[PDB]
RNA sequence: GCGCAAGACGGACCAGAGCGAAAGCAUUUGCCAAGAAUGUUUUCAUUAAUCAAGAACGAAAGUCGGAGGUUCGAAGACGAUCAGAUACCGUCGUAGUUCCGACCAUAAACGAUGCCGACCGGCGAUGCGGCGGCGUUAUUCCCAUGACCCGCCGGGCAGCUUCCGGGAAACCAAAGUCUUUGGGUUCCGGGGGGAGUAUGGUUGCAAAGCUGAAACUUAAAGGAAUUUGGCGAAGGGCACCACC
């Protein structure tokens, strides 16, 4: 994991849970 | 399979009697049968050729196209199609720290051709220079351009085919250029690069048979 | 650390050139970082030239000369040995490498 | 092959530097008779003096670097 | 082959193209106009293996069978074509230019002008490959 | 080998050269508009410097709607490689790459070095403008212009050298004039991780951009340089406990 990577799947996560809560409001 | 070669005959190519050499070489066709008339495969054919093998007394680095138009009997009677140079002089001539200045024309001579003429011209570096960049300011290189277009207009539009290509075998084209340009900034490789045809008017043969003589 | 007095290239107040590609590899490298070689070589190479002279039928015929030009980047130029690692005190030698024939 | 050609015997000069992978071999510049000016360089293992011919069945290659 | 002319007064000109490049040569033999051939013999022809196709050997039989069905057809003089694979890719020629050009020498026949014409560009296409090129 | 048609690009010339605030800019020519420097015994008289709020431009990738799609080529389809290889490699190939109109404002957007101004050594050069001078050339006389040579001035991209000086050192003529500490001024950092994360606001069609914590955990994480060290790093030599 460098610093760029880690960045792509903090995204994913942020996109995850961005939609969770949408869909959960 | 039969041999494919038991119906070819060794044709003569000739050169008109503006050059001194008038024997080039010898090509060749198959047979007439049908809708293959052994004239119409020496109908569209480009020789390229050399100017020492040409001429006698003259340089090895340029290089001119000849086109037969039509076969009288065993003979290839050949036309003038475009001038080139070699790419070894081509790659010789460009250096480093100088400069380049090129120019093309659309003009077209007194008669039915028309012409593209492609000009090339490097930098002089003088024999007490200390310097090494032998660079030039812009507008030098534009007045040298405008003064190589108006020397080559001027050269061709009163002439005809033979005149022009009779001062392509010398370099006085060039000479006027490299003399043309002498109080703006010196020049010392001044040569035509390229010469082409675009227009092709109504074939004729008296004019054909007029420039062989 | 700053290895460099320049960064490897040869760009001081302009921000960006134009990409060229290398010969050896595809790699898109900027024009004033590779190191270019101007080579000049010709047709035959060393002992072809007399049985060339001898076949050639137009006598005193000069040879001609095949002249490219060579981009490389710089890991295809150290891998093919066109260019070394120097010392610290001695990288500082702009003088190219001298030419004996 | 559809041709067939003649053993071509020739005598060394000068022998140059041990070349190949393991260094098995030796480099000499390989010179004809049939000119006295037509001297090439080939590759031949063994012991190898200056002075003594070689027998050559394929007469028109050149010498060969470490690969 | 045959016609009216006399193998002293004077010797059949022809002119052939070598491309040379890293994986195959290509010797080939056309008339003076260069539309039409003679006989194209190529590298792969003579060796089995592709990997012999580079080598100069493979080049040298390839000429002197071209260059012995050329002699036994009447063309003597040859003008030299040397093209390398040119366009975006490689202005080097191949390794089997030299030697394809050395058998010919030694075929028995003449050598006139030699001259390059590989195709190099004025910087037109993109080329091959990604942009950090090949990785091995 | 001769021609046609389409799209893209501008090789060699091309350099530690130029311009631009930056991102960037290379076929010839024509048109419009702007700008630095140089020259001035011209004109106004402090109109100046840096800057919350706000405003313009801003590589590539990404989105929407068109025309067009040569080459290259995410995703995908295979062939080898390998224990596995949906990776390096090879052949095809959709979006995209090109142009127009509407978005977002992100880069190692880096000289990793804010702007203005004064002082502080030397030397060879380069680009521009101006000044002065023996000579050669545009064929022989004169003058002015261009082209060389010799020097000077101003602005700039840089380079070599130095025990000015500074720094932890690498190094820097600025990163100097700093405890002998104060020229003017904007932004910005207080050990490492959590974390550029969660909530809220704002902006965007969307992707995301700006603003930006806390609980908890940790005694180190780091910068420069020195000596054997290991390199499937390079350059030279040696050994039948190595090979041929
Ligand atoms: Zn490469």
């Amino acid at each position: 994991m460098r610093a760029k990577w880690r960045k792509k799947r903090m995204r994913r996560l942020k996109r995850k849970r961005r939609k969770m809560r949408q869909r959960s409001k | 399979v039969v041999d494919p070669f038991s119906k070819k005959d060794w044709y003569d190519v000739k050169a008109p009697a503006m050059f001194n050499i008038r024997n080039i070489g010898k090509t060749l066709v198959t047979r007439t049968q049908g809708t293959k008339i052994a004239s119409d495969g020496l109908k569209g054919r480009v020789f390229e050729v050399s100017l020492a093998d040409l001429q006698n007394d003259e340089v090895a680095f340029r290089k001119f196209k000849l086109i037969t138009e039509d076969v009288q009997g065993k003979n290839c009677l050949t036309n003038f199609h475009g001038m080139d140079l070699t790419r070894d002089k081509m790659c010789s001539m460009v250096k480093k720290w100088q400069t380049m200045i090129e120019a093309h024309v659309d003009v077209k001579t007194t008669d039915g051709y028309l012409l593209r003429l492609f000009c090339v011209g490097f930098t002089k570096k003088r024999n007490n220079q200390i310097r090494k960049t032998s660079y030039a300011q812009h507008q030098q290189v534009r007045q040298i351009r405008k003064k190589m277009m108006e020397i080559m207009t001027r050269e061709v539009q009163t002439n005809d085919l033979k005149e022009v290509v009779n001062k392509l075998i010398p370099d006085s084209i060039g000479k006027d250029i490299e003399k043309a340009c002498q109080s703006i900034y010196p020049l010392h490789d001044v040569f035509v690069r390229k010469v082409k045809m675009l227009k092709k008017p109504k074939f004729e043969l008296g004019k054909l048979m007029e420039l062989h003589g | 650390t700053k290895k460099r007095r320049n960064n490897g290239r040869a760009k001081k107040g302009r921000g960006h050139v134009q990409p060229i590609r290398c010969t050896n590899c595809a790699c898109c490298v900027p024009k004033d970082k590779a190191i270019k070689k101007f080579v000049i070589r010709n047709i035959v190479e060393a002992a072809a030239v007399r049985d060339i002279s001898e076949v050639s039928v137009f006598d005193a015929y000069v040879l001609p000369k095949l002249y490219v030009k060579l981009h490389y980047c710089v890991s295809c130029a150290i891998h093919s040995k066109v260019v070394r690692n120097r010392s610290r005190e001695a990288r500082k030698d702009r003088t190219p490498p001298p030419r004996f024939r | 092959t559809s041709r067939v050609q003649p053993i071509k015997l020739a005598r060394v000069t000068k022998v140059l530097g041990r070349t190949g992978s393991q260094g098995q071999c030796t480099q000499v510049r390989v010179e004809f008779m049939d000119d006295t000016s037509r001297s090439i360089i080939r590759n031949v293992k063994g012991p190898v003096r200056e002075g003594d011919v070689l027998t050559l069945l394929e007469s028109e290659r050149e010498a060969r670097r470490l690969r | 082959s045959l016609g009216p002319q006399v193998a002293e007064g004077e010797n059949v000109f022809g002119v052939c193209h070598i491309f040379a490049s890293f994986n195959d040569t290509f010797v080939h033999v056309t008339d003076l106009s260069g539309k039409e051939t003679i006989c194209r013999v190529t590298g792969g022809m003579k060796v089995k293996a592709d990997r012999d196709e580079s080598s100069p050997y493979a080049a040298m039989l390839a000429a002197q069978d071209v260059a012995q069905r050329c002699k036994e057809l009447g063309i003597t003089a040859l003008h030299i074509k040397l093209r390398a694979t040119g366009g975006n890719r490689t202005k080097t020629p191949g390794p089997g230019a030299q030697s394809a050009l050395r058998a010919l020498a030694r075929s028995g026949m003449k050598i006139g002008r030699i001259e390059d014409v590989t195709p190099i560009p004025s910087d037109s296409t993109r080329r091959k490959g990604g942009r950090r090129g090949r990785r091995l």
